[PDB]
């Protein structure tokens, strides 16, 4: 059983396996975003929208962890060296936009439609961000 | 079998791969504009396969000179007959349509022109030589 | 007779051959789409020469920015007044239209751009020298 566990641990820590797992999760998240923007939403979010919100929140926590686990000591230098990549800047802008849209959506009308609109502009961004996977 | 048509045919077959990569990038941009337009203009929809059709329908014919000009920004919320009320954020649909049409028709088609043009000579020489090779098989 | 218009005219005459080969491949793809569209959308037809006209009519103008958007996929078998029952396989026509428009407008026109650009220099030098030779005949 020990060689089987060694094979499992060696497979799941490979960078190609991690990349394909990230790619499949991103494609599934994008598909769920498509379902929650095409179909109507009620007063409370559905299960698919809760999965999309969880994806956004955990991605934001992961980007914060990438900010904290960097090379400089002083925090402004870590923020500056993380914002030197344009994709990190657009990721931060999109996560803040999703937060604003979800806050507006969790209220009543007419703010729910505003959150829906912000969701549509964000799905434009994530569809463009598929080129990171294509890279 | 013809000395000019044959290498032309396999040259078309060689540029099919560059056309395929172009189709992949156009599929990404087209699907973004279709999803955004359908999701803004139609908020209250049941789960139906017509939504998937409406993702692809109008943005695809927008590449070939049909912008569907009556549906860019139709007058709404106005007595003219009081036209139906405007949906929220419907002004973003012509803006993202402008960005989509610009990116598609001006960037990706011209980029496919450029990659067809700069790889033409090697493909033409290899296609002529491979046709002269396949004369034996014929 | 003009030093710039004359070489331009015989340069056009040189590119007519590449235009002819493009016309042949366009004719194959155009007739395939026209025959398929006419034979699917019109099942019960008598022998008439209008069928041959309908093969070439709308697919040819589809190359020049007129996609006939009212006839791509009209609502059928539905109250608009109930529309005529949808012909069997009528959904195949927009798909093969998509494939035809992609192949024609994006592949073959850009390929003709590629064959016009990479044979331009030899044709231009030959046309200039031939015009300078034919000055004596003029
Ligand atoms: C690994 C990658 C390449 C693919 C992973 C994504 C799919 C497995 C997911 C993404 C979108 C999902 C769909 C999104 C929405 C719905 C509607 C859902 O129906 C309802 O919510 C209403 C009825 C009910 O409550 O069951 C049933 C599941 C389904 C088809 C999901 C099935 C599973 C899908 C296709
Ligand atoms: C990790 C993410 C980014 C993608 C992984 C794909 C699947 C693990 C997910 C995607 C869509 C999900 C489905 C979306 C919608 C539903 C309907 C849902 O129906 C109800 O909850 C009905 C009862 C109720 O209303 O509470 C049951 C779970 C299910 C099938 C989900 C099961 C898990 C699915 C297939
Ligand atoms: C009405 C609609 C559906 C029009 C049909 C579109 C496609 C089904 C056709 C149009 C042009 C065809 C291509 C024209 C030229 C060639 C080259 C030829 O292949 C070779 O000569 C082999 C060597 C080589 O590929 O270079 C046959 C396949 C291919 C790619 C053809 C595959 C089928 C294509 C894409
Ligand atoms: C990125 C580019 C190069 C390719 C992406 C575009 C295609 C994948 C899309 C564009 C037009 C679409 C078609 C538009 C309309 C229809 C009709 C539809 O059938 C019906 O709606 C039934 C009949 C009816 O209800 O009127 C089936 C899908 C289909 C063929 C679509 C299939 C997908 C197509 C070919
Ligand atoms: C990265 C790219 C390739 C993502 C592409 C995503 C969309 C094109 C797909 C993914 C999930 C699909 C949805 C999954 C489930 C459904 C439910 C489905 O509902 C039914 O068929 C009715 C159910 C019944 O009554 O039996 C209608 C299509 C729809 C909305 C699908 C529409 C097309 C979606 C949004
Ligand atoms: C990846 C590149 C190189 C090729 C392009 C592949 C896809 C973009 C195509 C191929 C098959 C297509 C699907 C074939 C059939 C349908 C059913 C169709 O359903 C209807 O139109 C339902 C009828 C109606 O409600 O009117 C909706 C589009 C869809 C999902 C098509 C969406 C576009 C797809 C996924
Ligand atoms: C009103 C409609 C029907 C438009 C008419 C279209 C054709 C009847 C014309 C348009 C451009 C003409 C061409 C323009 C230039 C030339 C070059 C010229 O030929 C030469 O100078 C001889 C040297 C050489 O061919 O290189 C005259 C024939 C040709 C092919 C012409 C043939 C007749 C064409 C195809
Ligand atoms: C592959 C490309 C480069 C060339 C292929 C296209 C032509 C060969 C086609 C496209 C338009 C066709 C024309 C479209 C309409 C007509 C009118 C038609 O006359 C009538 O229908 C009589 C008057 C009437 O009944 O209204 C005679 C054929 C003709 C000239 C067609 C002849 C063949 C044409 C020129
Ligand atoms: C490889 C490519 C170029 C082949 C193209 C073939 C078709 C475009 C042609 C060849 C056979 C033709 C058909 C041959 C016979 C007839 C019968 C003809 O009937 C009449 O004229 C009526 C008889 C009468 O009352 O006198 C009408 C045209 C039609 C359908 C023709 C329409 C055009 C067709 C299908
Ligand atoms: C090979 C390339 C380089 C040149 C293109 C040649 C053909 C594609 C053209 C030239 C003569 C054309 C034909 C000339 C006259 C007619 C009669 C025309 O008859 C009608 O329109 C009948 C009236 C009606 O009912 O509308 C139908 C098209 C047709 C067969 C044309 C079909 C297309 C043809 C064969």
């Amino acid at each position: 059983l020990i060689p089987l566990g060694r094979k499992i641990y060696e497979f799941y820590n490979a960078p190609i396996v991690k990349f394909w797992f990230y790619t499949l999760a991103y494609i599934g998240y994008l598909m769920l975003f498509n379902y929650i923007v095409l179909v109507k939403m009620e007063r409370w979010p559905s299960t698919q929208e809760w999965i999309v919100i969880s994806y956004i929140f955990t991605l934001g926590i992961e980007k914060m962890r990438e900010i904290l686990m960097s090379e400089p000591g002083k925090l402004l230098q870590k923020v500056k060296v993380w914002l030197q990549e344009y994709w990190n800047v657009t990721d931060l802008i999109a996560i803040l936009l999703f937060s604003v849209g979800m806050i507006l959506r969790l209220q009543d009308q007419p703010f729910r439609s505003d959150g829906r609109v912000i969701y549509c502009v964000n799905i434009i961004y994530w569809y463009i961000r598929l080129l990171d996977i294509f890279g | 079998v013809n000395k000019y048509l044959g290498p032309y045919v396999m040259m078309i077959g060689k540029m099919m791969i560059d056309m395929m990569y172009f189709v992949i990038i156009m599929l990404v941009v087209l699907m973004s504009f279709g999803v955004a337009r359908q999701a803004i203009l139609f908020p209250n929809e049941e789960p139906s396969w017509k939504l998937a059709k409406n993702i692809f329908y109008m943005p695809y014919w927008m590449i070939y000179g049909e912008v569907f000009a009556d549906q860019i920004d139709p007058p709404c919320g106005q007595n003219e007959i009081q036209l139906p009320p405007c949906k929220t954020g419907a002004w973003i649909v012509p803006a993202i349509m402008a960005c989509y049409l610009l990116v598609a028709n001006i960037l990706l088609v011209n980029l496919l022109i450029a990659v067809f043009n700069n790889t033409f000579f090697e493909v033409k020489s290899i296609s002529n030589q491979v046709w002269k090779f396949q004369r034996y098989q014929l």
